[PDB]
């Protein structure tokens, strides 16, 4: 029996029921489970938006910033969220996805001009 | 001469204790000390002892003490081989020089050169010289003699065809670069340079990195250009090869790093014109001998100095080991 | 993909700078918390009231 | 309290076995020169390894091919040659040999690690060093690889957020604080990964 509390390793798990997609961030170590021995248990994240399209997000970075200063790694979901939130710049992955969408629209224009 | 092997410091020709210590170190995975190997080398006096020492050295190259192959071991081994036989075992070691590590980074170069030239050898000596100069050479007062031997055996060897033969010729004529006068020498040099550049660039996909361990730049003909500029600031074999060659997906190359493929007739015409100019402007053995008339001093004083220093170091190491074994 | 990698390197440099800034902000917060003269003054006033 | 002595002893014996039987990088890691696989493990290799393991050799054995363990001989990595022209080779000055295989293959060497023209001695972790993608460069044709003779304020979103917060508090103040990237360097995409999160297999 001995904890670690060293470097973090945010791991996700989209556990739930059918017709119900809901995030579930879980901060722990690289050699630890999700519900087992961890470092800090934070709230979940809201994937889809609420009514009338208003994706509200509660920035619980108060302790996350302290842990990063003390040593805490991030994963793809947390990285993308920080990038598209406000603190970090716009995540390059999402900007390049928008570029791919532009390329897809150009290809659609080409197909519309070629076909009919 | 046999007078270059006086400070031997013999111990015991018996292999009992030496083999026992070696087996103990190999079983217990203990690092072997160079003292035992030096003793075994100094106690060489027959083919059995030579083979035993060679096997012990090969195991040393794998034992925990891969390093610690002090120069005195190679010195004594080369000297004993030169004074005894040096035909098969020494030849095999010089051909390999990896499984045993007989690096002759001392006057052993001049010693071997003199032993092979004064005795007037042929095929075996030429092969040994090529295999030992493929890596490093030219230093101790023997560079002119080695160059003379190489030029002689090259003028006596005017063949290629095979791939390994061309590679060996190129690797042997690459390092030597001071005969600013010879004709066939520079001709073969430029021929090999062009062949290797073509093999690396304007040829198959595989033969680009593994074959020749040269630079990955596209300017290989620039070397031949600089060579011809240096030789004609104020030839034959290459022209013959060109005349002969006249009548005949994973891509490991960058797009910008284009290969000058579509280039043949213009280069051939330029090379022919330059060869004609050279013939209009400008054997070598006589000049090399005249140059050697000054050098060839054989300064064995450094030999004796190194021998004494290394013997003192070995005695100090033996004393330290004895003290550590007794006081402990 | 080259645009991907260029923008990813830029974002990584910015993220390292922001991690250094987060360390600085944690330092500033620890300062405002501990070195806060308000707490020391309140403790001194409580000691004086106890006396 | 009674500590589970059976389980503790079993785990201790297992750990002692795993530690004392520590196999070097030659026993089970013996790379094949045909099938392109590794014993013990039995896993596949990347698509790039379809010929990288059979076309070239490793670094330590390439050095051993030269005398003096390549104490002062140059040697460039074929991977960086593929993806880099700046001086990104391995200029050795203190090679550690390997005593568990022939031809001096598979080992743990360390020394000067040049990166973008920065001869760093005892640098960070050294990745991309035990692969079969290396080019030999003896004394002849010494130098060649040597072909080498963001710091910006906050984005607009955080800028507007801070400006609105300051307006809520008091004045506007459009000035922004500066940052620096002096700690960690600017690792490109083809940068050797770090062995911090890599123990052993
Ligand atoms: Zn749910």
């Amino acid at each position: 029996k001995a904890y670690r509390g060293g470097h973090l390793t945010i791991r996700l798990a989209l556990g739930g029921c059918t017709n119900r997609p809901f995030y579930r961030i879980v901060a722990a170590h690289n050699k630890c489970p999700r519900d087992g021995r961890f470092v800090e248990q934070l709230g979940s994240y809201d994937p889809l938006p609420n009514s009338h399209g208003e994706k509200l997000v509660a920035l619980n970075l108060d302790r996350i910033r302290h842990w990063i200063g003390c040593g805490a790694h991030l994963s793809k979901p947390m990285e993308k969220l920080l990038g598209l939130a406000g603190f970090f710049p716009l995540h390059p992955m999402m900007i390049t996805n928008a570029e791919r969408l532009r390329r897809k629209r150009a290809r659609e224009v080409l197909l519309a001009s070629q076909k009919t | 001469d046999s007078h270059k092997w006086e400070a031997r410091e013999k111990e015991h020709y018996c292999l009992a204790d030496l083999a026992s210590l070696m087996d103990k170190t190999f079983e217990r995975k203990l690092p072997v000390s160079s003292l035992t190997i030096s003793r075994l080398i100094d106690n060489i006096s027959s083919r059995e002892e030579i083979d035993h020492a060679e096997y012990y050295l090969y195991k040393f190259r794998h034992s925990p003490n891969c390093w610690y192959l002090r120069n005195w071991t190679i010195h004594t081994w080369i000297r004993q081989c030169l004074k005894y036989d040096a035909q098969d075992k020494a030849l095999y070691t010089l051909v390999n020089k990896v499984q045993y590590g007989i690096f002759p980074d001392n006057f052993t170069f001049n010693l071997l050169m003199d032993s092979f030239i004064k005795k007037e050898n042929y095929k075996d000596a030429l092969s040994v010289v090529f295999e030992v100069m493929m890596q490093e050479a030219f230093e101790v007062p023997s560079t002119q003699l080695l160059s003379l031997y190489v030029l002689f055996h090259c003028l006596a060897k005017k063949t290629d065809f095979s791939w390994e033969e061309e590679r060996n010729f190129g690797a042997s004529l690459l390092l030597p670069g001071l005969k600013q006068k010879n004709s066939v020498g520079f001709s073969s040099q430029l021929y090999g340079y062009a062949l290797l550049g073509k093999v690396e660039l304007q040829q198959g996909l595989r033969a680009v990195y593994h074959n020749m361990p040269l630079i990955w730049k596209p300017g290989y003909l620039d070397r031949a250009l600089q060579v011809m500029e240096k030789v004609a600031a104020s030839e034959a074999l290459d022209v013959l090869g060109a005349v002969l060659k006249a009548l005949t997906k994973l891509v490991e190359q960058l797009d910008i790093e284009e290969t000058e493929q579509s280039k043949l007739p213009q280069y051939l015409e330029r090379f022919k014109a330059l060869h004609s100019k050279l013939q209009a402007l400008g054997l070598t053995t006589q000049l090399v001998k005249e140059k050697l008339s000054t050098c060839e001093a054989e300064d064995i004083a450094t030999y004796e100095q190194n021998l004494q220093q290394w013997h003192l170091d070995l005695v100090q190491l033996i004393q330290r080991e004895q003290q550590q074994r007794e006081q402990a | 993909f080259f645009v991907l990698m260029e923008r990813y390197q830029h974002y990584r440099q910015t993220v390292r700078a922001l991690r250094m800034e987060f360390v600085s902000e944690v330092q500033r917060k620890v300062h405002e918390a501990r070195a806060g003269v308000l707490a020391e003054r309140k403790a001194l006033k409580d000691a004086a009231e106890h006396r | 309290v009674r500590p589970r002595l059976i389980a503790e002893l079993a785990r201790r014996v297992r750990a002692l076995r795993e530690q004392l039987n520590r196999p070097r990088d030659s026993q089970l890691y013996a790379v094949d020169y045909e099938t392109l696989t590794r014993p013990f493990s039995g896993r596949r290799l990347p698509v790039r390894a379809w010929a990288d393991v059979r076309r070239e050799s490793r670094l330590l054995q390439l050095l051993g091919r030269l005398p003096l363990f390549g104490l002062g001989r140059l040697v460039t990595r074929k991977s960086w040659l593929w993806q880099h022209d700046e001086p990104c080779y391995w200029r050795l000055t203190r090679v550690r040999p390997d005593y568990t295989a022939q031809n001096l293959d598979h080992g743990k060497a360390w020394g000067i690690l040049t990166f973008k023209g920065k001869t760093e001695s005892e640098a960070r972790e050294i990745e991309h060093v035990m692969y079969h993608d290396w080019r030999l460069v003896p004394k002849h044709e010494e130098e060649a690889f040597t072909a080498f003779t963001a710091s910006v304020p906050y984005p607009p979103l955080l800028r507007a957020m801070i400006i609105a917060e300051r307006q809520k508090n008091g004045d506007t103040s459009t000035e922004e604080p500066m940052l620096n990237v002096q700690r960690i360097r600017m690792e490109p995409w083809d940068y050797p990964a770090k062995q911090e999160d890599k123990g052993r297999a």
